[PDB]
């Protein structure tokens, strides 16, 4: 009952719509995850070894990642954090280092409970880089935790105070029964935070796909 | 910058099997649909074959089943027509015309050079009626273009379009669907009619609309053409 | 110092003795003896489908039959109502898109996003295809809505408190209004195109006057951000879509509230609002997954609009007031008559 | 400093500035133009299926 | 005597006053709770699941095919009641004889599809055929059901009143020595899919296991729903085949004589045929509802 220019038109509907499935499905094998922080972090080395928004494309064993970065985005999170519901994993940097009021690291677990137990992010995991490694070591050794942690009572030694650091950071997490937090130390050794991310990744794809079948 | 142009012209003996090809630059070639239509050495056009964007639909005349075969080349941007078991009939110069089908679309927007071929040895009918008509600058005309069945389909607009061709140049459009002024025509010009009756009409004359003017339907796909009438003077 | 923040106070409590003063009687009321509008049946005409993730803005054609949607799929997708056909479909460069608007001659449309850039894409090229006609940069916060005031200005509301309009061509910022203390979410034009009103996250909409800068009248009331704003088409009143649970009705002529539509039994928010042809229904979009056809007139519930499995983000109604068009994060956008 | 002090106090006697009008006069204003185009939506009236754009 | 000549291939059948005795209830147990859970399954799946990806139409599939399997076994039952007696002309007795074996053979294939299915996505977790669309789902599953068709339609083309000698048959499996394709058919429809099915569960648990993950309760409820998924499949199918294959030892070793030693078997190989069907039950326990989540 179509007329010529009406038959055309659906021709060309047809081919948009193909080129729409082939670009979605193209678009759809890939890790995007969303990186976060607080104040100078370690944003820019994380970046490193691996006016709004800004994008990251790198490729490692094969596997495309994209890295968000709101950084810049001065704004009620509130309004726009739903925006990225779905990603894949939540990256998360934090430095041991600072410490020193002028405070940081309250601001940060702050930030931390603020995200982790959120109502859109209650099944995105959380890798977590606790990095500035050095300079934690350079200033444990004149001043201790009781500045920042008076309740802690423990040895100066850096291994104690990581592991308690790392178990606070690791306590806010309330719903602990469908989100799971990986802890690593970058250390800047060249190929041990890419290894991190993609093991951690793995790890969630797997999750997922077990989810998705419907076995997990 | 939109170019199309035509080669593969020149003389041919009887039972030949000539290639002609058009290449097309300064647009995105991939979304189009190509015609080739032919013109007699002084007969009115006639439509030969056409091409649709994917290569998905593909449409010959009456006289060219079997003996004409069109096909495109996207990435080098061309699109050849190859012709086997010439007769002295197909003695004409071959255009190639672009046409872009969506809501709101204009077909049969630009159209190309034409290289000229010689070979030396159910339709819509669509009468123009007249067929020359004397004319001064600064007059209002009018040409009727009555067809056969009326082109008013059920979704509410007339397929039919109005062809003006100078002398010497290629014919460009003028009015698409009856009721639109094609891109880059002046206001003058004017289209009205019903179904089965249909009227071309021109404000003022002045110099360059001297010419030939024709009338084209589409609705279904023997596409047929006007005889053409003349405007001179 | 403080002397002025006293004069301001006393500012304050003069125009709300005035504003009570200038009060007598309320709109419910007075239409006591309107007879109801009775059951609204609504049902589905047709479908659209084609997007890959959740749609997030869409805008009607002046001709009432073209329409566009983006979603963060990355696409801008423009629908044929009627025969449910594409006719373009533009590749945006950031996939961050929270806004369309549909120029009223239509040869332009215009996209913002999380970028803090709006997009401005021209459709009708000898080409034959789509290109970016400009990219209207400034904004240090994330656009919100953008609306076309003609084929060279635009009207912006972004995340930085600040509305901006734009001349298309020298890509300027020859006006920008300034006086929120919070995110402005959403944006509506006058009629007459001289005037519109901005709704902010600090629980306030103000009225701006497109020629000068400063603005006229503030409306506050709501407990909350008003997250959609749609004028009436008298051009004398608006209403709004905070989240509270509540749409409330402001008239420009005695910057006073009138009517609020509220029920014990919704507690989301409002995501879109949208008057009719007439203007005695109001459609308003839920986080409940379904829309609610409010009775204007006297507040009361004359419909529901379900059939979406997620949360109704975008509201428009023809403007030949034919048929409502909902688009949600399902990916769908429904044409209801 | 004290300039936002001065501009926000400029700005309220801007808003006390402009005179009222009564809502009686409004609400009647809103009711008169509601019911004057009150056969011309085809949202509130269902419109017959013969000139409906939208048919299945 | 007990001997019979049917297509020119000398045979034995046995009329036992045993089958009856038995036969019977299990089959009706089997049909109730087969009906009842299939029916929820169709149910919830047409009805409320409404978000279909790859791995639920593969489940689907399976269910369609035992519910079409229960369905047919009442008329068995009445069968066995008369013992060896069918009326119910020809037609139904031959559409009946292939609709089984379809069925069974239908069943067994998805499963090991699903299990594949699994591995895939757990042991090449980033692979491509853990993310195909709906659409090629059917057209596989199409092309499946087909092959099933396929191999078993030959029944069709068979005129079943077989006609006991003394009474009508009915029967697809008759002790006999002309092999037939089917017992081919048979056993490698069993042996074949269980080496899939072994491979591709121990593969994912070696896999799981290797990773350390396995440590969340989600994790190890699934390896168990993987080993008994393995398990059920081994206990439901195993004592037809080991049956099979004794009795073709005992053929041309023992060729075709006095059907006196083959006396107790045949009826107790008919027993274990019972033991296909509740397979039938078990997919929508061990299944959809087992799942961690519906
Ligand atoms: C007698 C009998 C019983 N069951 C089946 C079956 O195929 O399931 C076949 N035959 O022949």
């Amino acid at each position: 009952t179509l007329s010529a220019e009406d038959k055309a038109a659906v021709e060309r509907s047809k081919m948009i719509d193909r080129n729409l499935r082939e670009d979605g499905e193209k678009a759809a094998r890939e890790v995007k995850l969303l990186l976060l922080g607080a104040g100078e972090s370690g944003k820019s080395t994380i970046v490193k070894q691996m006016t709004g928004i800004v994008e990251t494309h790198f490729t490692f064993k094969d596997l495309h990642f994209k890295m968000f970065d709101v950084g810049a985005q001065r704004s009620e999170r509130k309004k726009w954090i739903h925006c990225f519901e779905g990603v894949t994993a939540i990256i998360f940097c934090v430095a041991l280092s600072d410490y020193d009021l002028v405070n940081r690291m309250h601001e940060s677990m702050k930030l931390f409970d603020s995200i982790c137990n959120n109502k859109w992010f209650t099944d995105t995991s959380i890798i977590l880089f606790l990095n500035k490694k050095d300079l934690f070591e350079e200033k444990i050794k004149k001043s201790p935790l009781t500045i920042c942690y008076p309740e802690y009572a423990g040895s100066n030694t850096y291994e104690e105070a990581a592991a308690y650091i790392q178990c606070q950071f690791e306590d806010l997490n309330k719903r602990k029964d469908t989100k799971e937090i990986y802890t690593h130390f970058t250390c800047s050794t060249d190929t041990k935070n890419v290894q991190f991310v993609f093991d951690a990744v793995t790890d969630v794809i797997i999750k997922n796909n077990l989810k998705d079948c419907g076995l997990f | 910058d939109v170019q199309l142009v035509e080669s593969g012209g020149g003389l041919v003996q009887p039972g030949g099997s000539r290639k002609l090809s058009c290449s097309a630059s300064g647009f995105a070639f991939s979304s189009f649909g190509m015609h080739w239509v032919r013109q007699a050495p002084e007969k009115g056009l006639e439509w030969v074959a056409y091409i649709s964007s994917g290569s998905g639909t593909i449409y010959y005349a009456d006289t060219v089943k079997g003996r004409f075969t069109i096909s495109r080349d996207d990435p080098k941007n061309t699109l050849f027509l190859q012709m086997t078991s010439l007769r002295s009939e197909d003695t004409a110069m071959y255009y190639c015309v672009r046409s872009i089908y969506y809501y709101g679309s204009s077909p049969f927007d630009f159209w190309g050079q034409g290289t000229t071929l010689t070979v030396s040895s159910s339709d819509i009918v669509m009468t123009q009626a007249t067929s020359s008509v004397p004319v001064t600058p600064g007059e209002s005309v009018s040409i009727s273009c009555r067809s056969s069945k009326s082109l008013l389909h059920s979704n509410g607009n007339t397929y039919l379009y109005w062809f003006l061709q100078r002398p010497g140049q290629s014919p460009q459009l003028l009015i698409y669907r009856m009721s639109n002024l094609a891109s880059g025509v002046p206001d003058r010009f004017s289209g009205s009619g019903s179904g089965t009756a249909f009227t071309l009409t021109i404000s003022r004359l002045e110099a360059e609309d001297v010419g030939v003017y024709y009338c084209m339907q589409h609705l279904e796909y023997p596409l047929t053409f006007g005889a053409g009438t003349k405007l001179e003077l | 110092l403080d002397q002025l923040r006293q004069e301001a106070e006393q500012l304050k409590n003069q125009i709300r003795d005035a504003r009570k003063a200038c009060a007598d009687a309320t709109l419910s009321q007075i239409t006591n003896n309107i007879d109801p509008v009775g059951r609204i049946q609504m049902r589905t005409r047709r479908t659209l489908r084609g997007h890959l993730a959740k749609i997030y803005a869409m805008h009607w054609g002046t001709d009432s039959r073209l329409l566009v949607s983006a979603s963060q799929d990355g696409k801008l997708i423009i629908w044929d109502s009627y025969t449910t056909n594409k006719v373009h479909a533009i590749p945006l460069r950031s996939s961050w898109v929270m806004t369309c608007a549909y120029a009223p001659s239509g040869n332009y449309v215009a996209c913002g996003g999380l970028d803090n850039i709006c997009s401005i894409y021209n459709l009708k090229t000898r080409e034959g295809n789509v290109r970016v006609s400009r990219e209207l940069a400034g904004h240090t916060g994330y656009l919100s809505c953008c609306r076309f005031l003609d084929d060279n200005q635009i009207v912006t509301s972004s995340g930085d408190t600040t509305c901006a309009l734009w001349d298309i061509e020298t890509g300027q910022q020859t006006t920008t209004f300034t006086g929120h203390t919070g995110d402005v979410m959403s944006l509506s034009l006058a009629p007459d195109t001289r005037l519109f009103v901005s709704g902010a996250c600090d629980a306030s909409a103000k009225l701006w006057d497109v020629r000068e800068g400063m603005c006229r009248q503030t409306f506050t009331g709501h407990e909350s951000d008003i997250n959609a704003i749609c004028f009436f088409p008298n051009g004398n009143a608006f209403a709004t879509g905070s989240d509270d649970a509540t749409c409330r009705l402001f008239d420009l002529r005695a910057d006073q509230e009138l009517m609020t539509y509220s029920h014990d039994n919704i507690i989301c928010g409002i995501t879109s609002v949208s008057f009719s042809k007439s203007g005695r229904l109001l459609l308003a979009g839920y986080d409940d997954f379904n829309c609610n056809v409010w009775d204007a007139l006297k507040a009361d519930r004359a419909g529901v609009l379900a059939g979406h499995d997620n949360r109704v983000s975008c509201l428009g109604v023809t403007d030949d007031g034919m048929a409502v068009a909902t688009g949600s994060w399902d990916s769908f956008l429904k044409i209801w008559n | 400093s004290i300039a936002q002090a001065r501009k926000l106090v400029e700005q309220l006697k801007m808003e006390a500035n402009i005179d009222r009008i009564k809502v009686s006069k409004a609400a009647a204003d809103l009711m008169a133009y509601c019911e004057a185009h009150a056969k011309e939506d085809p949202l509130l009236t269902p419109v017959p299926a013969s000139e409906n754009p939208f048919r299945e | 005597d007990h001997f019979l000549e049917i297509d020119k291939k000398n045979c034995c059948v046995f009329r036992d006053d045993f089958i009856v005795k038995v036969l019977p209830p299990v089959l009706g147990l089997e049909f109730i709770f087969g009906l009842l859970g299939n029916g929820l399954a169709l149910w919830i799946f047409c009805f409320h699941l409404k978000s279909w990806k790859s791995s639920r139409i593969f489940l689907f599939n399976l269910a369609v095919a035992d519910f079409l399997l229960i369905i047919c076994l009442p008329f068995l039952m009445d069968n066995y009641v008369r013992r060896w007696d069918w009326k119910f002309g020809d037609i139904p007795c031959r559409l009946m004889l292939f609709m089984l074996a379809m069925n069974r053979q239908g069943s067994i294939i998805f499963l090991t599809v699903v299990a594949v299915d699994r591995y895939f996505r757990v042991v090449h977790p980033h692979h491509a055929l853990n993310k195909i669309s709906n659409r090629t789902a059917a057209i596989i599953s199409c092309l499946l059901w087909g092959i099933t068709i396929g191999l078993t339609v030959h029944l069709l083309k068979k005129k079943m009143p077989i006609q006991n000698g003394g009474a009508n048959l009915c029967s697809s499996f008759s002790i006999c020595h002309t092999f037939q394709w089917h017992e081919a058919m048979f056993l490698l429809e069993f042996f074949l899919p269980l080496g899939i099915i072994l491979f591709c569960s121990a593969r994912i648990i070696w896999s799981l296991r290797q990773r350390q993950m396995d440590r969340h309760a989600k994790i190890k409820r699934a390896i168990t729903f993987i080993m008994v998924v393995a398990i059920v499949f081994v206990i439901c199918f195993l004592p037809s085949v080991v049956v099979r294959i004794r009795i073709f030892w005992l053929l041309h070793t023992s060729g075709t004589q006095n059907c006196e030693v083959y006396r107790s078997v045949d009826l107790a190989f008919f027993i274990t045929l019972s033991f296909t069907y509740m397979n039938s039950m078990l997919d929508p326990v061990v299944y959809y509802f087992s799942s961690p989540s519906f």
